[PDB]
């Protein structure tokens, strides 16, 4: 149960609504530089 | 960006996404029909996107979108619309 | 003063506060966005500044200041209006 469905849904599910306060105290970003497109 | 820029981009997230050849893409390549790319694949698609390069794509938008060349150009619009 | 000595005051604070390399420190670069600076620290540096040079920049400007050269402007400003 938890491999399938904890693992796999429920805790991915949280770190993306969490955002940059997921790994608080740490300041995280969301997204890096906004990185222009390659040649 | 410009065109070619944009593409050289995006083919290498479908690799990612899927497996397909950057080289492979073209714009005349279709995701559903030609990449064989479902609903749920073209989203990791504008998902890395989203965090790469800031175009979020949602799901009925991308329900619209059928080949790479409109794809290219719905983010090319977006770019025109500077 | 000239452009550079302002970034040059402005870098060595950053390297002190956040510990950010002069290298990165350029006029185009934004603080909050590039930069990855709080509004607390932001206003740190506004505190070194007014008790080393006597340029007092007020939260309401802080807030109000993106970038460097935002900031490098305002600095020109109050030399400016000095």
């Amino acid at each position: 149960f938890d491999t399938l469905v904890v693992r796999s849904l429920m805790t991915p599910s949280i770190a993306t609504l969490l955002g940059r306060w997921f790994w608080w105290p740490q300041r995280v970003r969301e997204r890096p530089v906004p990185s222009k497109w390659p040649t | 960006a410009t065109q070619e820029e944009i593409i050289a981009g995006l083919a290498e997230i479908i690799e990612e996404v899927t497996g397909i050849e950057p080289s492979e893409v073209t714009p005349e390549k279709s995701f559903v029909d030609d990449l064989d790319i479902d609903s749920l694949s073209m989203v990791e698609i504008a998902v890395q996107t989203e965090d790469k390069y800031g175009v979020k794509i949602p799901d009925e938008d991308l329900a619209g979108l059928r080949t790479v060349g409109d794809v290219v150009a719905y983010i090319q619009k977006l770019e025109e619309e500077n």
